[PDB]
RNA sequence: AUCCGUAACUUCGGGAUAAGGAUUGGCUCUAAGGGCUGGCAGCCGACUUAGAACUGGUGCGGACCAGGGGAAUCCGACUGU
RNA sequence: CGCCGUUCCGAAGGGACGGGCGAUGGCCUCCGUUGCCCUCAGCCGAUCGAAAGGGAGUCGGGUUCAGAUCCCCGAAUCCGGAGUGGCGGAGAUGGGCGCCGCGAGGCGUCCAGUGCGGUAACGCGACCGAUCCCGGAGAAGCCGGCGGGAGCCCCGGGGAGAGUUCUCUUUUCUUUGUGAAGGGCAGGGCGCCCUGGAAUGGGUUCGCCCCGAGAGAGGGGCCCGUGCCUUGGAAAGCGUCGCGGUUCCGGCGGCGUCCGGUGAGCUCUCGCUGGCCCUUGAAAAUCCGGGGGAGAGGGUGUAAAUCUCGCGCCGGGCCGUA
């Protein structure tokens, strides 16, 4: 059954912090407990172990990434960028 | 019912002072000091998660006096890497080495070539 | 303490030059060589009476024998 | 097409010979009755002859140049098949997988292969054969 | 404690034990909820819940333990010091 | 007077396997010691800092007016030392050829031998090896759930003693052992192995969670076993009845120290799995494994070097303790 209607996972605050500092964190706090799929195995394990690490269980392998999500925007775009500039610093 | 009292002067629950009951002789319950829990080796690859196999769980000074059957696995690196990363440097080492002398046969022909 | 199982080396255990006495003890259901080494009590249990006599009879001599009630 | 076959070179995967280098003295790709999986019967070497150079002396040589080999049968899953094949003539009425039975066999089938492998070992060729492999 | 019931307002999480009622003893039964062995048979069982009759001078959470409540205004968000 | 400073403006090592030289010794055979030279060396910070952190190894019974894990009885253990440091075992007693014998085996040569088993996980009592290098242990938070083992409690019975018995109560109460270390076996755990190839997906927990990067199903390996048995060990202790003595004796005897059940129970502990963190929850001493192969050992033996194996030998000073 659907227990709340639309506080979500940010309900353990109950009334305090504000309605909108409360949708606010919600969004992040779904990120960053959310079990991604792994690129170096495929398992869906990969789940943050402090700010900025991910750790696969199954292929025990380590990332460093974003506070909340896996990667960034901001390094997606860089991963990009550098290989781009990479190929006309070599042609 | 038989209530108990430390046998020594540390008067604290500290992981240096930890116990268990035991009935004697005597019929009674004392405390006996239980000895801290020890760890297998943990693989030396540091990815592994899981302890090695075929040795002792004891305490770091315990070592000393147990025979060397009994702290290694009669296999390279036993008693250091697991088995499972050890077929895997074998193979990783083979294949390696095998992909040296690949590129080298190429250089050298591109040398030829040129 | 330590538990031998045949007769053959409790005998040897007695002639060890580190063996100080014996001890015989007699229960309902056995009877217990127990030979004093300089490190264990070895003891030998006998489930047989007349074992028990013929082995009682051939230690070596000068090991001080002791019969316990 | 199948390539597991006398001759052959292989390192071994698993057991108290894992990373030693061996030779395929007999394949059984279907199994037995006892072996239900695909084996191979190899002689390999448990212990390398040594680096000799030219500062030593003629003894000093033959002391370093003795292999310590012996025999197997292996779960194929635990070899590693390299292209590298070495002919050696290892006497099957002695290298077979009888010699399991009796310790005798054996010391006989492990002696035969120190010999054999020995007599190539000085001959220069097979180099690949009787360096141990650094993992 | 059990059963029922519960408003304004609300940041939809609350308000809330909102508010407001009924019930509660003892005794004698009934029903349901399991394991072991060899849709059945036998043997073991551990506390529960629910219902019914009878019953006492309506007493029964019998001592102990154990929130009064509601409508508002001011200030400070809260917890903390 | 001094202060700052703790690796920062420092020629900060007094050590060593091994090799070469001399000088001395003694179980003068040959091994030791000592002095010099060659060679090799990061640690890089003296020293202090915890009677709750890390830190090998002792438990049971008795005993005092007052001390006992310290005394006594018993049974263990750690560390260090002895190479005149002893014995055993391992290394280690194989093969080919030629005679001799019928053979069982004996001689003569030439070769081997720094152990062995399992497909594997890994196993076996040892099972060479330095500088050097890599790794492990020490060494890791808080909370939740669940599971195993104990102690205690509870329930149904046998005992032994006691209480009530006007009536009733096959009744109520008390009590009903086994240490450390060793071996064996339950039980728990495994992100250990092998066969095999799975969708009509299956397995599975309270929750989860797991699988072609190998699930189900078989068969194995390993870790902890504080649980039970066994050696300890019934000799002891306790319960009880009866006799003794100096009678202030570790006095002596008889019997007993038995069998089941049950639990979201409480306490401790072991383990599995999860949640929280813009919080990630010591260091060092100390001990161990591995990689490497510089070396060493003997020429078939009274075999040698060597051994983390089993026994044996010697010792553990100082301070606190009512
Ligand atoms: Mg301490
Ligand atoms: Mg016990
Ligand atoms: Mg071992
Ligand atoms: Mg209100
Ligand atoms: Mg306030
Ligand atoms: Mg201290
Ligand atoms: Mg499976
Ligand atoms: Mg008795
Ligand atoms: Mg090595
Ligand atoms: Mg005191
Ligand atoms: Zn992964
Ligand atoms: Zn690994």
């Amino acid at each position: 059954a659907k227990r709340t209607k639309k506080v979500g996972i940010v309900g353990k605050y109950g009334t305090r912090y504000g309605a909108s500092l409360r949708k606010m964190v919600k969004k992040i706090e779904i990120s960053q407990h959310a079990k991604y799929t792994c690129s170096f195995c495929g398992k869906t394990k990969m789940k943050r172990r402090a700010v900025g690490i991910w750790h696969c269980g199954s292929c025990m392998k380590t990332v460093a990434g974003g506070a909340w999500t896996y990667n960034t925007t901001s390094a997606v775009t860089v991963k990009s960028a550098i290989r781009r500039l990479k190929e006309l610093k070599d042609q | 019912v038989q209530r108990l009292t430390y046998r020594r002067r540390l008067s604290y629950n500290t992981a240096s002072n930890k116990t268990r009951l035991s009935r004697t002789p005597g019929n009674r319950i004392v405390y006996l000091y239980t000895k801290k829990v020890g760890k297998a080796p943990k693989s030396a690859c540091g990815v592994c998660p899981g302890r090695l196999r075929g040795v002792r769980a004891v305490r770091p000074k315990v070592l000393m006096r147990l025979s060397k059957t009994k702290k290694h696995v009669s296999r390279a690196y036993g008693g250091s890497m697991c088995a499972k990363c050890v077929r895997d440097r074998i193979k990783r080492a083979f294949l390696i080495e095998e992909q040296k002398i690949v590129v080298k046969v190429l250089k050298a022909q591109a040398q030829s070539q040129k | 303490p330590r538990k031998i199982e045949e007769i053959k080396d409790f005998l040897l255990t007695a002639r060890r030059k580190d063996a100080k006495s014996v001890k015989i003890k007699k229960n309902k259901d056995n009877v217990k060589f127990k030979v004093r080494c300089s490190r264990y009590l070895y003891t030998l249990v006998i489930t047989d009476k007349e074992k028990a006599e013929k082995l009682k009879q051939s230690l070596p001599p000068g090991l001080a024998v002791k019969e316990l009630k | 097409g199948k390539f597991m076959k006398p001759g052959k070179v292989v390192l071994v995967l698993a057991g108290r010979y894992s990373g030693r280098k061996a030779v395929i003295v007999k394949n059984i790709d279907d199994g037995t009755s006892d072996r239900p999986y695909s084996h191979a019967l190899v002689a390999g070497i448990d212990r390398y002859p040594r680096k000799v150079t030219a500062a030593m002396g003629k003894k000093k040589i033959a002391k370093r140049s003795k292999i310590k080999s012996f025999v197997k049968v292996y779960n194929y899953n635990h070899l590693m098949p390299t292209r590298y094949s070495v002919d050696i003539p290892l006497d099957k009425t002695v290298v077979n997988k009888d010699v399991f039975r009796d310790p005798a066999l054996k010391r006989k089938a492990r002696r035969e292969a120190k010999v054999k492998f020995e007599e190539r070992y000085k001959t220069g060729k097979n180099k690949w054969f009787f360096q141990k492999l650094r993992f």
